[PDB]
RNA sequence: UGAAGACAUUGUCAGGUGGGGAGUU
């Protein structure tokens, strides 16, 4: 048993998009995670895995509503710099 | 089967009347909800909490009253020795209602209409209401002597 | 000193999860309009306020050696560890709580594993494999670890058999002095 | 036309830092 990333094994497009790939050895740029909203997106997810598995299905919406809202949330705090930035 | 089919009609008209938000008939409402919530099925126990925290969300959004019925009924559900085994199994926390029982103490102090006015939840004084929130948080029946010192601070 | 990346944060909290519950209380703002941000500084993950970090960065990288409280280190294989610089931290919001006796408090500053003989004081409904935070008899905290037997199946349990893993310890401090 | 208020905001020099952005060997 050996890790694919000790592989040079290469990414494979599927239902998940491979997007915008990094050449390997290179710089790949640090994305920082600062911003309160961008947190909050993460700390969801983590807490939802941790919960796991959930009887209600009304509470097993709520877990997923809440994650969504704070997506829509870091969407649109990004969103709103990237105006501030290109017209100021 | 004839229980499964009185509970059907019981629990169906209770949702309606707290759909439809009619001031003279939540009070009996939850008092039913409390006392039938241990005859169904365990994933609608989940549902019942949740569909109490939107009605609490949509008056936060008189007023006082509903609120502090919905937080007496939530804890009176959590009282019953069948929901207090299932609570780490199907995941009821009410951290939600003793946080906005907390955020309401300042507001509830300035309400003047504290004092117009064997039932559990179905009780016509709003102070009334407040004690028996306040001695669910602080005085449980269970794990009386196991509560966060904090919360009691 | 730069902030965490998304992969690093994550990775960071998941750990914290492991130990604690609000999560959201840690990063929630404060009164004064400031918030709890995290900082890597030489592969270790620092707690700490952001008017802080901001007036921290007036200090060069190499002449900075401390900032705030001390979560752990990032290891060399991508993996975030939990040190005892972050009990004050883990004890607030702790999920799993463990009470240990006079008799098992010395042992476990020492190094050793909680056993059944050590415990005054469980906590209901615990799982196997869970991260608790281990208090003495006067509720203060001495450090945390990994469970290793259910509740129900550490009541049934030999006195000479482990209960709890230890991870950390308050007695490290004398490492380091 | 009303409100706040000589405080903010903003601007100019000198610095500290800069694992981020641009360029060079």
């Amino acid at each position: 048993v050996y890790s694919e990333k000790e592989l040079g094994i290469p990414q494979l497009n599927t239902v998940t998009p491979v997007g915008v790939t990094k050449p390997k050895g290179k710089k790949k740029g640090k994305v920082f995670v600062d911003d309160r909203e961008s947190m909050n997106t993460i700390l969801a997810m983590v807490e939802a895995e941790k919960q796991g598995q959930i009887e209600s299905k009304i509470m097993r919406a709520r877990q997923l509503e809440e994650i969504r809202e704070a997506r829509r949330i870091e969407a649109e705090k990004k969103e709103a710099e990237r105006k501030a930035l290109l017209e100021n | 089967r004839i229980q499964s089919e009185i509970l059907k009609m019981v629990f169906a008209t209770y949702f309606r009347i707290l759909k439809a938000r009619v001031p003279h008939l939540m009070g009996a409402v939850l008092e039913g909800l409390a006392k039938y919530a241990h005859l169904i099925n365990q994933d609608f126990f989940g549902d019942l909490l949740e569909a109490l925290k939107d009605l609490i969300r949509d008056t936060d959004r008189d007023t006082s009253r509903e609120s502090l019925l919905c937080t007496v009924t939530a804890f009176a559900l959590l009282e019953g020795q069948d929901a207090h085994n299932a609570r780490s199994d199907l995941h009821l926390d009410l951290s939600f209602f003793i946080t906005n029982l907390y955020r309401s103490l300042l507001s509830l102090s300035l309400n003047p209409d504290l004092e117009l006015g064997n039932n559990k939840i179905n009780l016509q004084t709003t102070t009334v209401l407040l004690l028996r929130c306040l001695t669910s948080v602080l005085l449980p029946p269970w794990n009386i002597r196991s509560v966060p010192p904090i919360r009691l601070a | 000193m730069r902030p965490l990346t998304d992969q690093e944060m994550k990775i960071v909290l998941d750990k914290l999860a492991n130990y604690m519950t609000d999560l959201k209380s840690l990063i929630a703002p404060l009164e004064d309009g400031d918030r709890y941000v995290f900082r890597m500084q030489k592969d270790r993950v620092y707690y700490v306020k952001l008017s802080i970090a901001n007036i921290a960065t007036c200090v060069a990288r190499d002449k900075l050696l401390s900032l705030g409280t001390c979560l752990g280190k990032m290891t060399k294989s991508g993996k975030f560890r939990l040190h005892i610089t972050a009990l004050p931290i883990l004890a607030q919001n702790a999920r799993y709580k463990i009470w240990v006796k006079d008799n098992g408090a010395q042992p476990f500053l020492y190094g050793s594993n909680i056993v059944k003989a050590h415990v005054g004081r469980w906590t209901e409904d615990c799982p196997e494999h869970s991260g608790c935070v281990v208090y003495n008899m006067a509720d203060i905290p001495l450090g945390f670890g990994v469970t290793a037997r259910s509740t129900a199946e550490a009541r049934r349990l030999d006195p000479t058999g482990i209960v709890c893993f230890r991870q950390a310890d308050c007695g490290e401090y004398l490492r380091d002095e």
